[PDB]
Parts: C-alpha cells; sequence; structure tokens
C-alpha cells in the first residue's frame, strides 16, 4: 500500500498569518491517464471530515479560495494564505490513485493566541458521594493558554499520585484557550482523616506554582 | 438537501458482530458511490469499501475482506456495513460518505458524510452513572463570576449526554472528555455564571446514558 508522509505534525499559528503542510508519498501519484488524484480533508473538533481539496489544486465548492493546494509526482503541499479561527482542526492527504486509497497521518492546527492564565475552581465532595463512601476532590483550571501545564494533588502537604483523573478540552474555536478538569477520588474515611486538600499547577504564565485549596473541618 | 444519518453507538461483545446503517436522502440514491471510512483513536483514517448500490457492486480494501460486508437497500435508501467476529482493532469510529467521484466525468460533486456510529468491543457490563453536583466554597472565584459543576462517575459504557438547564444554558459550558478506569468511565462539566444569577436562579445539570435507561437532574443547590 502507498504510505503518505505528512509534516509537521501539529503547527500553532495566530490568526492573519500563513500556514503550509507537507504530504509525501511512496509511489508517484500520477495515475495512468494523466490525472493526479491526491485530495485534502479537513476535520473540524467532533465533526465529519470534509473535502477541501481534489486532483491536487481544486478547490471544493464552498471552500475558502485562502485555501491553495499544489504539488505532483510524490510531494504535494496544502497552503492557507491567511489562517482564521475556522481553520482549526486536523487536515489530511489522502491518494486515490493507487488502491487501496490511503491517508496521511493528519496534522493538528492549533491557533496560538496570547499567554493566558488558567481559573482554578476546587470543589469538595457532596453529601451524596459521602453517602455512599466514597469522596472526589474537583479541580476545573479553565482557559489557559499554551496547552502545556502540570497538575499536582497534595493533601496535608505531600503528594499524592495515586487515585488522579485528568481530561482535557480541545482548543476552544471561540478564544482559542484550554481547559482541564483534575479529579481526586479517594473513600469517605479517608477523606475525613486529612484537612488540606491542595489542587497546584505549573503553567508559563506564572514563576510560582498556581494555588487552590480548602480546609475540611466542622461548622 | 443532502443528509446521511449513522444508527446509534454500539456496544458489542468480543466475537460477534454487529450491522450498521447509513440511510440517505435529498438525492438518488442510486446514482452515487457511497463509501466506508474507519477512524480509530483520533487521527487515524483508513478506507474500507465502496458501494454503488444501483447494482450491488462493491470493491474492498483487502484488509477488510472477511471482516466487512457492504449492502444497500434501495426502497429505503439505506446503505449497510457488516462487521463479523469483532476483537479490539475493531473498536473505531466508523463513517459513511456519499464521496462525490464521479468517475466518468473525472471530477467530482460535494462529498456528505454521516455523523459516524462509535463500535465499542468489550464484555464489560453496562453500568448507570451516579450524578453529583458541584457547588463551590473555594471554586467559588470571589464575586462577579461563580462556577458551579457536575461529576458523573463509574458508567460504561459511553456516551452520556450532559446539558445545563436543560439545554437553554449553553454559554460559559466546558464539558470534558470521558476518561476510562477500571472498567468505569468518569466525566465532568463547569459552567461559569455571575454572582447575580446563581444562587438567585437555578442551574441544573442535565444527564442521559441511553445504554442504560438513565435520566437523572441534579440541581446545584448551596
Ligand atoms: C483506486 C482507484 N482509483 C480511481 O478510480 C480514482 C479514485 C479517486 P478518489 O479521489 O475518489 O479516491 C478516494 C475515494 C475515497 C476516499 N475517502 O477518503 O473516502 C479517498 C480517495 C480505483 O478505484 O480503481
Ligand atoms: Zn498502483
Ligand atoms: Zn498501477
Ligand atoms: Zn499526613
Ligand atoms: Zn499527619
Ligand atoms: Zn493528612
Ligand atoms: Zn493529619
Ligand atoms: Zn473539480
Amino acid at each position: 500500500d502507498i504510505v503518505m508522509t505528512q509534516s509537521p505534525l501539529t503547527l500553532s499559528v495566530t490568526i492573519g498569518q500563513p500556514a503550509s503542510i507537507s504530504c509525501k508519498s511512496s509511489q508517484s501519484l500520477l495515475y495512468s491517464n494523466g490525472k493526479t488524484y491526491l485530495n485534502w480533508l479537513l476535520q473540524r473538533p467532533g465533526q465529519s471530515p470534509k473535502r477541501l481539496i481534489h486532483l491536487v489544486s481544486k478547490l471544493d465548492s464552498g471552500v475558502p479560495d485562502r485555501i491553495t493546494g499544489s504539488g505532483s509526482g510524490t510531494d504535494f503541499t496544502l497552503k492557507i494564505s491567511r489562517v482564521e479561527a475556522a481553520d482549526l482542526g486536523v487536515y489530511y492527504c489522502v491518494q486515490g490513485t493507487h488502491f487501496p486509497y490511503t491517508f496521511g497521518g493528519g496534522t493538528k492546527l492549533e491557533i496560538l493566541r496570547a499567554d493566558a492564565a488558567p481559573t482554578v475552581s476546587i470543589f469538595p465532595p457532596s453529601s451524596e458521594q459521602l453517602t455512599s463512601g466514597g469522596a472526589s476532590v474537583v479541580c476545573f483550571l479553565n482557559n489557559f493558554y499554551p496547552k502545556d501545564i502540570n497538575v499536582k494533588w497534595k493533601i496535608d502537604g505531600s503528594e499524592r499520585q495515586n487515585g488522579v483523573l485528568n481530561s482535557w478540552t480541545d482548543q476552544d474555536s471561540k478564544d482559542s484557550t484550554y481547559s482541564m478538569s483534575s479529579t481526586l477520588t479517594l473513600t469517605k474515611d479517608e477523606y475525613e482523616r486529612h484537612n488540606s486538600y491542595t489542587c497546584e499547577a505549573t503553567h508559563k504564565t506564572s514563576t510560582s506554582p498556581i494555588v487552590k485549596s480548602f480546609n475540611r473541618n466542622e461548622c | 438537501e443532502m443528509q446521511l444519518q449513522q444508527s446509534g453507538a454500539e456496544l458489542l461483545r468480543p466475537g460477534t458482530s454487529v450491522k450498521l446503517s447509513c440511510k440517505t436522502s435529498g438525492y438518488i440514491f442510486t446514482s452515487y458511490w457511497i463509501h466506508w471510512v474507519k477512524q480509530r483513536s483520533g487521527q487515524g483514517l483508513e478506507w474500507i469499501a465502496r458501494i454503488y448500490p444501483g447494482t450491488g457492486s462493491t470493491y474492498y480494501n483487502e484488509k477488510f475482506k472477511g471482516k466487512a460486508t457492504l449492502t444497500a437497500d434501495k426502497s429505503s435508501s439505506t446503505a449497510y456495513m457488516q462487521l463479523s467476529t469483532l476483537k479490539s482493532e475493531d473498536s473505531a469510529v466508523y463513517f459513511c460518505t456519499r464521496w462525490g467521484f464521479i468517475p466518468v466525468r473525472e471530477d467530482y460533486v460535494m462529498d456528505y458524510w454521516g455523523q459516524g456510529t462509535l463500535v465499542t468491543v468489550s464484555s464489560a457490563k453496562t453500568t448507570a452513572p451516579s450524578v453529583y453536583p458541584l457547588a463551590p466554597v473555594c471554586g467559588d472565584t470571589t464575586g462577579s463570576s461563580v462556577t458551579l459543576g457536575c461529576l458523573v462517575k463509574g458508567y460504561f459504557p459511553e456516551p452520556v449526554t450532559l446539558t445545563w438547564n436543560s439545554g437553554s444554558l449553553s454559554s460559559g459550558v466546558h464539558t470534558f472528555p470521558a476518561v476510562l478506569q477500571s472498567d468505569l468511565y468518569t466525566l465532568s462539566s463547569s459552567v461559569t455564571v455571575t454572582s447575580s444569577t446563581w444562587p438567585s436562579q437555578s442551574i441544573t445539570c442535565n444527564v442521559a446514558h441511553p445504554a442504560s435507561s438513565t435520566k437523572v437532574d441534579k440541581k446545584i443547590e448551596p
């Protein structure tokens, strides 16, 4: 089968700047009728893929001409003259010249924006959960940029690495920031044996750790 | 308006088989090739096969002969893909598409895609979720705006549907992708509102887990 190699894997570009993605094939994509069947698809977060370009450089209907494609043989390039927020997603080159049709591994386009500090919120277990014998402490770190962030949980001063469950959203198409949720789960018994619960984060926007905590007591 | 509607998420036991459907409307079903594409763990697309409903003619990617069987019912304008003897590699999202390449014109017409059907191959049991409201104490963010949350944990399989105030409240909402641990998924969502809104007017988390016919509403009380 034809191997399709895309580079780069990810690209971070600011709104208004150009971007270009490269696609290489292990065999020439020139078909015997003289046509080159190389397509480009865009898959936006949570949507199905959509074709942007066919026959190397022909734009599909409804596709902005800020997007152009070029190349021949084994080397192809997709270019976006001016990036807009709606261009966020994964781009794929797919060849139809050789059977079976094969796809490149994809290039994720992310919009580079100004640094944004996380807004952190922490939540103690609800009565409901405690009744059942479990206790989860939740920490939301909303709207930050870059995506690179490290969160640690500390209970009464010592790091707790077990029972932590993290999840990140994809880049938001409204403000280009990222958000993350971090949940520490313990038994009700152990929860009631400690005092301080701290959600600690490391991020480019601050030289010292970003902290959020609460002390559980009674009254 | 050309549309392709695919069937819902499937939880399949290893070794068994499933039949996925792709219902079309808005164009002459018999005149265009329908293609099926597979997507594993995010970015990672593979072309499966194509069928021309008019004649029943099909072409398969070698890797999938014996795994996939494509059929089309002209009377209901529905394309089907049967997957047999499922195993680990078969857990993926499957798309059907009226791709648009017209072999005779050596050119293309617009491509339309279904929304995708997620297939999970597992023998783990179906479990209803527990929904927990998250009211601030330090997650108050002081005055101005306050963020609330909703924790959905211990369910299987995906998906679960979470809305705030029945869909009314959609701005300032972040719903995090579910994470699997110990045969159970956990999901959460946060909503940011102004101090004037909450606690004054109520905020309610709506959760639905079709696999277990679970539908639960949790009001965020102070
Ligand atoms: C393999 C061979 N070649 C052709 O006839 C040309 C097919 C070009 P295409 O852009 O429709 O291929 C694709 C079709 C479908 C996808 N897809 O991603 O669904 C990608 C490419 C053949 O059928 O004999
Ligand atoms: Zn060939
Ligand atoms: Zn050949
Ligand atoms: Zn201690
Ligand atoms: Zn101690
Ligand atoms: Zn302690
Ligand atoms: Zn102690
Ligand atoms: Zn064309």
